[PDB]
């Protein structure tokens, strides 16, 4: 199950 | 970072991101928040990206160590001493400290000053995420309360997002994605996770016709993440 | 780390490596060195791997920031303020501090107690490497002295390796590889770099017949790195 | 020009 990666602006 | 200008902290956060120096990036953005002014959309994104990278590395390390610890506690396993547990605990405490730091910024005073739907929903989604990361490692008497704190933050964000944002809005979509992961992975509610992901996807699909080419690309990228989870879960 | 047992520091360094927590790994190995006992082959490798990861990340960040700084200092570039230089300087100072820490461990007292060729050559190669990383960022009145310190350490290691180790020994091969990179990238001596890489490769090739299958794999892997540089340089 | 990566035990 994957959440938003959210690691690049 | 009290002696550095707000604009310089923001500039250095962007440089730290390019250099893949995420601990520095988070420290610069924490300094920027502590100047006391509200954050623009771009600044909110930099804050979120910085901490998601820091805590993402800690969570991955915690999972590696937790797996080693669990294996060492199996039948037929040789006693290796306290070191695996001690080091997992060290990483866990650090991770909890980062989550508490982000939650502290949100509580002092980002959320209370956030009046527009896009800022308030984004901050409440962050609050849900960082309680969710606390829940991933929680095992004690407050585990239920930590789960409820994540749920409550996500639910407030959902209620605002459904009233104030179109179904394709990327914040709304990412919030629903992460809340569905909370249901599946934390709250032992896979059916709620599946229903939320399916309804979110279908309502976004029906609103795509309203979007420009660039907004369409933004929304469909997150919709594909919802679909990826649905494929894994069904 | 003075209150932690040597064996526990070593165990935790291995766990930190699995968790990709290289700063922790380096701190555990520094603590192990500071117990004062000599290091076994495996422990020397853990020390080296930990610091190569830490300084490797710092060097990559420094190169990103140095490139941005150089671009901002071009004709037709808009003044962005002191922030790029300040942040490059911050990263540079941190990198220098890590190099000084490793060099300090080697000087107090790893090298002076290292009597076998494999330990002494490995430590002197480390000394050459960390002076080389200092040289990469040096611009002041000591830049020539830093380069000479790297050269001197590599040369002492080469002299021992040629007397005491077969031409296929992986330490000997890696030392020659890194010394050839020093010649090419630091000392402005590409012809010396090419000659060293070619002679090292050819002398190893002629000694492969003496090796087991597993030693053959070890040596040929590093030989391919020498060949990769020769292909880029010629 | 590549040195020994040296980043895995």
């Amino acid at each position: 199950a994957g959440s938003i990666p959210g690691r690049r602006s | 970072m009290g002696s550095m200008e707000r604009a310089s902290l923001i500039q250095k956060a962007k440089l730290a991101e390019q250099a893949e120096r995420y601990e520095d990036m988070a420290a610069f953005m924490k300094g920027a928040v502590e100047k006391g002014e509200e954050l623009s959309c771009e600044e909110r994104n930099l804050l979120s990206v910085a901490y998601k990278n820091v805590v993402g590395g800690q969570r991955a390390a915690w999972r590696v160590l937790s797996s080693i610890e669990q294996k060492s506690n199996e039948e037929g396993s040789e006693e290796k001493g306290p070191e695996v547990r001690e080091y997992r605990e060290k990483v866990e405490t650090e991770l909890q400290g980062v989550c508490d730091t982000v939650l502290g910024l949100l509580d002092s005073h980002l959320i209370k000053e956030a009046g527009d739907a896009e800022s308030r929903v984004f901050y409440l989604k962050m609050k849900g995420d960082y309680y969710r990361y606390l829940a991933e490692v929680a095992t004690g008497d407050d585990k239920k309360r930590i789960i409820d704190s994540a749920r409550s933050a996500y639910q407030e964000a959902m209620d605002i997002s459904k009233k104030e944002m179109p179904p394709t809005n990327p914040i709304r979509l990412g919030l629903a994605l992460n809340f569905s992961v909370f249901h599946y992975e934390i709250a032992n509610s896979p059916e709620e996770a599946i229903s939320l992901a399916k309804t979110t996807f279908d309502e976004a699909m029906a609103d795509l016709h309203t979007l420009s080419e660039d907004s369409y690309k933004d929304s469909t990228l997150i919709m594909q993440l919802l679909r990826d989870n649905l494929t894994l879960w069904t």
